[PDB]
């Protein structure tokens, strides 16, 4: 029940049992933009709202690529995300070199979640305050989420701290995402989550919302600036 | 190691419609005489993949212990039946450990043959480490690899190692057919092993016919 | 700024407060263990009840597994008290030392030399602020090379003292007076000869020592002893069928 | 400590550890150098107890090579490490590139060493400000000046040490481009506005030219201090 | 700095040493870089207030390679460390890969060096930097895919800017670029725009010895600092004299 | 008592060891575990409660019933990240014992090498101790089973039924009713469901496996068809 | 981050941690050392808390080698670790040079070890003061190692509790030429009536030299011949 | 934890260093050592601090040590931190002979040892050496020399220094009575004169201060003193000055 004594180290435990040094890093993912991922029966789409610091600057990237079928989208500080996106890329590349099959998505997320755990026990290192929206297709479509502490959750729909309380309720009442075999209706549902969880008096999607699709025969395809704004970003 | 002191014989691995057929004798020569005549050489490393030795036998247990721990490690995260390590993954691992030793001086003299079913379209999501009819495999899901001591790795329909590469392989490259029956497979291996018993010094009887069908891994002990 | 909580900071009165605080951690578990030594044998008795620490809801555990007697070597046993976390580490640190002595010195280690090496590494924790003190006392027992019984007791600080009979636990301030009085009932006794009655001359006068410190009935299902008697020399632990047989020797 | 960030950032933006080290230069012996056409006369200030410490053990005015003079200001105890780490690289450049170390590289090395200490872990920032007057790759003489923050810059004439503002302000007025040899030391010895002492046993001057450093004897420095007091009245 | 440490998260979800170092990038000389479809033009200030300086050893527009040209801001001593690491990694890239490095990739290695506290790999374990680099760069070049312009911060957030401004007047020069920068501009349209923005926020005049702009053309793909001849003809244009 | 509870290498003046008692309060706020020995085999349970707010996870995704080999299970109570580090240590302990001895590691020695690993972080001054208890159990063919428990700061203890988590004192009173050492393993499937609903809704959030049911005496899955006939009233 | 000196200086110009260590040796059992013309005498009373400890088990007079005897006062845990490094350094000298380790070469090495803990980060100073005595080819010697690290070429001194008033005995009852047998009589008196205690018997351990004879530790019955007078 | 860091290598807001000035005043309360250079040789003075009358005071003293056959110093400060520096100075005095087959000049040994003192106040995070001695010797390139180090490391070459306690009154005696060229006999009484006026006395007690001298007779004899040789020096002091 203190914020001055049990707060200046990762080692100190709070009297009620909390770890205030890693919970502060967990609150860092609630400061960035939003990112919603929808899992269908045979496809997984990832929508990410970018952010413009000024009118002259370009919106920074949010959705990345790890392998031919594995893609992530960070939420939080981007300098720690570059350490995890360069670690996950080297893990999938080493699996294609040491062996010849595709890296198991459950074993890949197990190796990146342990990187968080290693930076939570020592006193010199700090916890990686960044959420990873691991969404891939190996044999069955899967969507994983990590936290500053080691955790896995094979989720079906999510959001990331910006307007998550307005996006979770939209997806909690939508169970039709599984039967929506048509990919065109799935990307509209994923784009509807960003429309319903956007700040007031703000532009909806002016070609600044990254959207990527991965599935059965679809690799980590990045939707160009000539396919989503024509109909996928004009239905409403 | 240094020098193949406990030299083993060769195995013969062929495939058919019901599965892989790997057979070998249980005689391990020590120098110039059969010291041990009751030692197996077809080691099981998975519920669907097996592997065979050749050359040195003492070095072969080191590679067997390295592969049986990977089986238990892979079984620790079996949250689906498709997460099992396919024989192609085991073959690429042995081909990798052989190449790392090739860069150094110690080569670990062996002629490892990895064979098994390279698919997961059959219900086996309940593995038992210690303790009805067959199926028909498309010939593309039956992986049989070979690994030389230099690190040479490849895969064919029939793989013959050691001294039988000059005797059984020539008899196998012209008599092997596609999708043979179960009885035609052992009638060909027993006939090719008979030639190896007459034209090889470090060979004998006590065949250990091991078949990897679509229902598990079996064992037998004929006498020709 | 004054910091008396540090492990390697001398107090203004010339004291190590972290040692005195660690000594109270042993008494906080109130597991009283008694160990005496007589003619060509020595016996260690442990409370074996439970460790008075964080909540341990009984009636579901196994009492045959919960104990405080650990054999370091086949002829050198020991008892551990204090914190249950540091007691298992002291046994493994002693077993790693007794096994290292065999590979580097030929014969089996002595009960004295093992205690001198246990207190040697315990001083490293005291002098260095890197680690934490091991709140774990103990009584090491064993027969030497000269065919004589030895009994040594080590504290959380550096004390390789060794006693002919000692009590470890939470009543170390009053059990000394009752142990010396019960020990005088053997020295100034008849002492006609030694017919290897160690199971009757020591063990009988050892359970009675715990009978005075603990006012309970000392139920046979919650008390287990161990002897390093000569002609056996193997840290023999007395079974359940003989504990109650010796418990009825009050009359 | 050991591998601990000694030089951390203050809550406003400045470096509190470097700001304290830069303040240590203010409580040190002053020094001043001045570049000319093909030579560079240096001038350092010293203070010692009379009838003791005769050769001064060459506190300031240190040689790094056959044509690389150096004069510091600040922690005199730290100059034993900074010069030795500089002179070692002065010979390493002559071993790897087979050419005498130019002043452009030596000054870039001292600024690299001082910046490495205000950025590493478990180290104290070098509280010493220097000035290196040497030769470039061609026959050009450039006078540098490295502050404890790690930033260096060339200078036509510069003065560091105790109260380096008034002495630098006076040098900004009467500095001529191609000053004569006997006239440039007249300006260098005219920098006694800082140290209130007109004795010749406090300022030590030099002269670097033809890739050989020549000092200045007490005889010609006495006739030169004879004109400083007469110019005041 | 009072017993908090370097790696300590704030209750709002941010690092203490990062936001404490972000205030230091607004103290150096101002600079401005403009990225148009025809090329990339950089600009800075030559604060040579002390007349005894050689005015040649101090340059706020260094170079990483012939493709990439960058500016400096904040602590000038810490800028020489990141640039020296950038001059090595970009040149080491030319040995492994025969082509020049991309600005997007060159900025990543510089951004990775400013956050060396939670790293666990090699190539930076030889000297683990304890404090964050208090310097904001203005990296720009004509690598491939058209010319680009990036801007880094000590926080690591490297956002690609079409026209940015760093230095002490980084806020007073942002309003001028946000309203006068056009989409399609040539070199002359960008050279005059790089000087008029440097005239409003400046305590001195735009003479020859005050500005030191440099340009990286798209045809030859080689940076070239503007000398005293080309800088004199552009300041004499004066397309918008307003006061 | 003030200023002594900051680090873990400092001892409190009343003999108590601070920073470790706070860990027990942390595991008493997370999901609970359950493992009780029967006459046929060992059956575990992992009652999940914090997953009641997400509602977007799979029906059998958050599984906290790990294993190291063919017949030894390991569950958690508390931090699911800190305890996963001990899982890889336990799997590496069985692999190291298999290299050096070619035999399955016995349970009375795997519990000692794991308890020392957890306790090793308590002795240091620059590392954070683990915040998750561990339940380790097995069931021999000839000999009966045993359920060990490794709480924080060592202290391994052999049990016969144990519940640790947010309701450790609540579920323990239910197991004390009937002698579970001589009942059955399939009868206990619906028997534990009569404890979760009482002390929390009608959801399939509790995932649980068994180690022995005379079904080759190895670690089985949840067996979905057995979890369907749940006596939701009795 | 885990290695920083804890025994830092103070504004008055003294290591407070060193003076805090001297308060520990000033509250321990007294240890008396007396050199003579034909041998060196070291004595130390053994405070018996009970009759359970074996008098032959605990010791305050150990052997560095066959001719160097040591006597400590203070923390008993810090003595066994300093004794181990004393015997290990007495062997490394005996391995290179075939002769016996000289007292000046031994004290100068142990003084370098106890002083190292005053400056090494992460450790506290040694809470004890030694009394090294021994027969040397350059004559008899007796040194005392202060916990700070310095050593003094003493002649006759005490280091335990009440080392001020008990030391006044040697300021008047000691000449520049005393035999070995006369030193035992003046050593017992410094531990019998200089403290209240109890009737000193079988609780005083004395170490002798006996004119170049190997280091002999007196028994409980051998001291009775001197304790009667 | 980092809360127990005393920050021994951190600057102060006034620019100085805390641990250096704390150790500098720590040696100002220790014994006083006299340094003196004469035409015949160098002479180092000392002052044995009184502990009790049970010290030997005849065979050895803990103030003036020997580094080599031509370099000797007089410790003035913490005696614990000095033995580690004398051991470090003897190694540097022999490492030069092993690496160059020549005697090490005294002007180089001071730089080899002041860098050890300077390095403790630079990194590592440890307390500085609380000692400073009058290290002096004789070389073949510049004759007799005498240097005075400091806990920070800024040494200096001298002619007559009297560091330790009461340095102000001690340096005033050497500032006016030290001639430019003194012989060995007259120089010995000068170091004895400035030492009796330092401890507020009139003549030494003969079971006090110890001296030493080099006086290279082409072989660097380096003769120390005994308790009986000091009696002859005390008699010459009591006669005239």
């Amino acid at each position: 029940m203190y914020r001055n004594l049990y707060d200046t180290d990762n080692i100190i435990y709070s009297p009620e049992g909390r770890l205030y040094q890693v919970e502060y890093a967990s609150e860092a993912i609630k400061q960035g933009t939003c990112a919603v991922a929808i899992k269908s029966k045979d496809y997984v789409v990832v929508s990410g709202l970018k952010k413009c610091i000024s009118k002259l600057s370009f919106p920074q990237e949010k959705i990345f690529k790890i392998d031919d079928y594995i893609g992530i989208s960070m939420s939080g500080i981007t300098s720690d995300a570059k350490v995890l996106t360069k670690f996950m890329q080297n893990e999938c590349l080493s699996h294609k070199f040491l062996y010849n099959e595709n890296i198991n998505i459950e074993s890949l997320v197990r190796s990146v979640a342990d990187k968080y755990q290693k930076n939570t026990q020592k006193s010199s290192k700090r916890a990686f305050g960044v959420g990873l929206m691991i969404a891939a297709y190996h044999n069955e479509p899967c969507i994983f989420e990590t936290r500053p502490n080691g955790s896995y959750f094979e989720y079906d729909a999510l959001s990331f701290g910006a307007r998550s309380h307005a996006s979770k309720t939209y997806l909690e009442k939508n169970l039709h995402l599984f039967e929506e075999c048509s990919l065109e209706e799935l990307i509209l549902h994923c784009l509807k989550a960003l429309k319903c969880s956007l700040s007031s008096e703000s532009e909806l999607t002016i070609s600044n919302t990254a959207l990527a699709v991965v599935g059965k025969n679809h690799p980590w395809q990045e939707i160009s600036s000539l396919q989503l704004e024509e109909y996928l970003s004009k239905v409403k | 190691t240094l020098g193949p002191v406990v030299t083993g014989t060769s195995v013969i691995a062929i495939k058919y419609k019901h599965g892989i057929m790997i057979a070998a004798d249980r005689k391990a020569s020590y120098g110039s005489y059969a010291k041990f005549q009751n030692v197996e050489r077809i080691f099981k490393i998975n519920n669907k993949t097996v592997m065979g030795f050749s050359g040195e036998l003492a070095d072969a247990q080191y590679l067997h212990e390295l592969l049986t721990r990977k089986n238990i490690n892979n079984l620790s995260e079996k949250k689906r039946k498709e997460d099992m390590y396919t024989p192609q993954h085991y073959h690429s691992y042995v081909s990798r450990v052989f190449y790392v030793r090739k860069n150094r001086i110690d080569p670990l003299f062996n002629n490892i043959i990895i064979a098994g079913i390279n698919s997961q379209k059959y219900d086996n999501n309940d593995d038992n480490v210690l303790l009805e009819e067959y199926k028909e495999i498309h010939k593309d899901d039956l992986y049989i690899g070979f690994v030389d001591m230099h690190g040479t790795n490849f895969c064919d329909d029939y793989i013959t190692t050691g001294y039988a590469r000059y005797f059984a392989l020539t008899l196998l490259r012209d008599h092997y057919k596609d999708n043979m029956t179960e009885e035609e497979a052992r009638i060909l291996i027993n006939e090719c092993l008979r030639i190896l018993y007459f034209r090889d010094a470090t060979s004998s009887n006590f065949i250990q016919i091991v078949k990897v069908t679509s229902k598990g891994v079996e064992y037998e002990e004929p006498y020709i | 700024s004054m910091y008396d909580r540090h492990l390697t900071i001398f107090s203004p009165d010339g004291n190590l407060y972290q040692i005195e605080y660690a000594i109270k951690a042993v008494k906080n578990t109130n597991i009283t263990s008694v160990g005496v030594k007589g003619e060509n044998c020595a016996v260690i008795i442990s409370q074996k009840k439970m460790a008075t620490q964080y909540i341990s809801q009984d009636k579901l555990l196994d009492y045959n597994n919960i104990t405080n007697i650990y054999n370091i070597t086949d002829e050198i046993g020991c008892s551990m008290v204090g914190m249950p976390g540091d007691c298992l580490s002291m046994v493994y640190k002693a077993r790693s030392e007794a096994s290292e002595f065999l590979y580097s010195n030929g014969y089996n280690v002595n009960a004295e030399t093992l205690c001198r090496n246990i207190c040697d590494k315990i001083q490293v924790y005291t002098q260095h602020a890197y680690m934490r003190l091991h709140a774990c006392s103990g009584m090491i027992i064993g027969i030497d090379e000269n065919n004589k019984p030895e009994l040594f007791k080590f504290d959380p600080s550096g004390f390789c003292a060794g006693y002919r009979a000692c009590v470890i636990g939470n009543k170390e301030q009053e059990s000394i007076s009752v142990l010396e009085r019960l020990l005088e009932k053997r020295k100034k006794k008849i002492q006609q000869e030694t017919i290897d009655e160690d199971i009757r001359n020591t063990t009988i006068l050892a359970i009675e020592a715990l009978q005075t410190i603990l006012a309970f009935d000392l139920k046979a299902s919650e008390i287990e002893v161990a002897i390093v008697s000569t002609k056996n020399r193997n840290f023999t632990q007395i079974s359940e069928k003989e504990i109650d047989n010796y418990l009825t020797y009050i009359a | 400590s050991y591998d601990r960030a000694i030089t951390v950032f203050s809550p406003d933006g400045h470096l509190l550890q470097v700001e304290h080290a830069l303040e240590a230069v203010k409580k040190g012996g002053c020094a001043v150098a001045i570049k000319s056409s093909n030579f560079a006369v240096l001038a350092v200030e010293k203070k010692n107890i009379p009838k003791l410490q005769n050769p001064k053990t060459t506190e300031k005015l240190i040689k790094l090579d056959e044509h690389n003079c150096l004069a510091f200001a600040g922690l005199n105890a730290d100059a034993r490490v900074l010069v030795n780490k500089t002179r070692l690289e002065c010979q390493r450049y002559y071993l790897n590139m087979d050419e005498p170390a130019p002043v452009d590289y030596i000054a870039k090395y001292v600024a690299k060493v001082q910046q490495k200490f205000t950025h590493r872990g478990g180290v104290r920032p070098f509280g010493i400000a220097t000035l290196i007057a040497g030769f470039k790759n061609n026959k050009e003489i450039c006078i540098y000046q490295t502050e404890p923050s790690g930033i260096y810059a060339a200078w036509k004439a510069q003065a560091i040490g105790k109260n380096a503002k008034i002495v630098q302000e006076f040098l900004e007025k009467n500095y001529q481009e191609n000053m004569e040899q006997k006239d440039c030391i007249f300006l260098a010895l005219k920098a006694i506005f800082e140290v209130v002492e007109l004795s010749s046993k406090n300022v030590e001057v030099a002269l670097l030219t033809e890739k050989d450093l020549t000092f200045i004897e007490e005889q010609e420095i006495n006739s030169m201090v004879e004109l400083i007091d007469q110019e005041r009245t | 700095e009072y017993d908090r440490g370097v790696n300590t998260f704030s209750p709002e979800g941010r690092l203490f040493q990062v936001e404490y170092a972000l205030g230091a990038i607004k103290l150096g000389s101002t600079a401005v870089g403009i990225c148009v479809n025809d090329g990339v033009i950089l600009a800075s200030e030559r604060r040579i207030s002390s007349t005894l300086i050689e005015k040649d050893s101090v340059e706020k527009l260094l170079s990483i390679d012939d493709h990439i040209g960058c500016a400096m801001s904040g602590l000038m001593a810490d800028a020489r460390t990141l640039i020296d690491y950038a001059r090595v990694e970009c040149n080491h890239y030319k040995f492994i890969y025969n082509e020049n490095i991309n600005i997007k990739s060159c900025v990543e290695l510089i951004s990775e060096l400013a956050l060396d506290f939670s790293n666990l790999s090699d190539s930076k374990r030889k000297k683990i930097m304890s404090r964050p680099f208090g310097v904001a760069l203005l990296i720009g070049g004509v690598d491939k895919n058209g010319p680009c312009l990036w801007y880094t911060e000590p926080s690591g957030t490297n956002t690609r800017f079409s026209a940015a401004s760093i230095g002490s007047a980084q806020e007073g020069a942002e309003l001028l670029l946000q309203e006068n920068y056009k989409k399609d501009m040539t070199f002359e349209q960008a050279e005059i725009l790089a000087l008029t923005v440097l005239r409003q926020v400046m305590e001195d005049k735009l003479s020859t010895s005050n500005v030191e702009i440099c340009a990286i053309k798209k045809s030859d793909q080689t940076f070239y600092k503007y000398n005293t001849d080309d800088i004199s003809r552009i300041i004499d244009v004066l397309p918008s004299p307003v006061y | 008592s003030a200023g002594y509870d900051l680090s873990v290498s400092t001892f409190s003046p009343d003999g108590r060891l601070y920073q470790v008692e706070y860990i027990y309060k942390s595991i008493n706020n997370n999901n609970t575990a359950l493992c009780l020995e029967c006459k046929d085999g060992i059956i575990c349970c992992c009652i999940n409660s914090n997953m009641d707010k997400n509602k977007m996870i799979k029906k059998n995704s958050y599984n906290r019933i790990y294993h190291v080999n063919n017949n030894i299970i390991i569950t958690y109570s508390g931090f699911d990240g800190d305890a996963r580090n001990i899982i890889d240590r336990a799997r590496s302990e069985a692999n190291t014992y298999y290299y050096n001895f070619h035999t399955n590691i016995p349970l009375h020695i795997l519990v000692n090498r794991i308890s020392l690993y957890i306790h090793a972080y308590t002795l240091y001054w620059h590392m954070r101790p683990f915040a998750a208890s561990i339940i380790i159990s097995s069931f021999n063919e000839k000999d009966k089973g045993d359920i060990y428990c490794i709480e924080p700061n060592g202290a391994c203890y052999k049990y016969s039924g144990i519940v640790i988590g947010k309701n450790k004192e609540m579920f323990k009173t239910e197991i004390e009713k009937k002698d579970y050492k001589d009942i059955n393993v399939r009868d206990a499937i619906e028997d534990i469901y009569k404890f979760i609903l009482t002390s929390n809704n009608l959801q399939n959030l509790v995932n649980f496996s068994w180690i022995c049911k005379e079904s080759s005496y190895e670690f089985q899955n949840i067996h979905e068809e057995i979890l369907t006939p749940a006596l939701n009233k009795a | 981050e885990y290695s920083f000196s804890l025994t830092t200086f103070s504004p008055t110009g003294k290591l407070v941690q060193i003076e805090y260590a001297l308060n520990r040796v000033s509250s321990s059992s007294p240890a008396l050392g007396i050199r003579a013309k034909n041998g060196v005498i070291i004595a130390t009373e053994k405070k018996s808390p009970n009759e359970l400890i074996e008098e032959n088990s605990i010791f305050k007079i150990q052997q560095i080698s066959e001719h160097i005897g040591i006597v400590y006062a203070g923390m008993p845990g810090d003595f066994r670790v300093l004794l181990k490094r004393a015997r290990k350094e007495a062997i490394r000298y005996s391995l290179q040079y075939g002769s016996e380790i000289l007292v000046k070469e031994l004290v100068k090495i142990i003084a370098s070890i106890v002083q190292e803990f005053t400056q090494t980060g992460g450790v506290r100073p040694f809470g004890l003061s030694l009394l090294i005595c021994g027969v040397d080819v350059y004559g008899y010697h007796l040194y005392q190692i202060d916990p700070s690290g310095c050593y003094f070429n003493w002649m006759a001194t005490c280091v335990g509790k009440d080392y001020q008033n008990n030391m006044s005995f040697l300021e008047k009852r000691y000449n520049k030429d005393i035999e070995i047998e006369d030193a035992i009589h003046t050593a017992i008196l410094t531990l019998k009536e200089s403290y209240e205690g109890v009737l000193n018997e079988k609780n005083i351990e004395i170490g002798v030299a006996y004119d170049n004879k190997p280091f002999k530790i007196l028994t409980q019955n051998e001291i009775k011949d001197y304790l009667i007078e | 934890a980092r809360r127990y860091d005393s920050r021994t290598t951190t600057f102060s807001p006034e620019g100085r260093l805390y641990q250096v000035e704390y150790a500098l005043e720590a040696i100002n309360n220790a014994s006083i050592t006299i340094g003196l250079i004469t035409k015949d040789g160098v002479i180092l003075g000392a002052d044995k601090v009184f502990i009790s009358k049970l010290i030997d005071k005849a065979n050895n003293y803990e103030k003036i040590y020997k580094i080599d056959k031509h370099i000797f110093c007089g410790v003035a400060g913490l005696n614990a931190d000095a033995n580690i520096l004398i051991n470090q100075s003897r190694l540097y005095a022999q490492r030069y002979l092993y690496n160059y087959n020549e005697v090490q000049p005294v002007s180089q040994l001071v730089v080899q040892i002041c860098d050890i003192k300077q390095s403790y106040t630079q990194y590592g995070g440890l307390r500085p050496y609380g000692v400073s001695f009058l290290i002096g010797g004789y070389d073949t390139k510049d004759g007799y020399q005498l240097y005075h180090t400091d806990p920070s490391g800024n040494y200096s070459g001298w002619f007559a220094t009297a560091i330790g306690t009461n340095n102000l009154t001690a340096s005033s005696v050497l500032k006016q009575e030290w001639k430019n060229d003194m012989t060995l006999e007259e120089g010995l009484l000068l170091a004895l004169k400035t030492l009796a006026k330092s401890t507020d006395t009139e003549i030494p007690k003969s079971e006090k201060i110890e001296l030493a001298y080099l006086t290279n007779k082409d072989g660097e004899v380096y003769q120390k003193y005994l308790t009986e040789k000091e009696i002859e020096e005390l008699i010459k002091l009591y006669t005239q000055k």
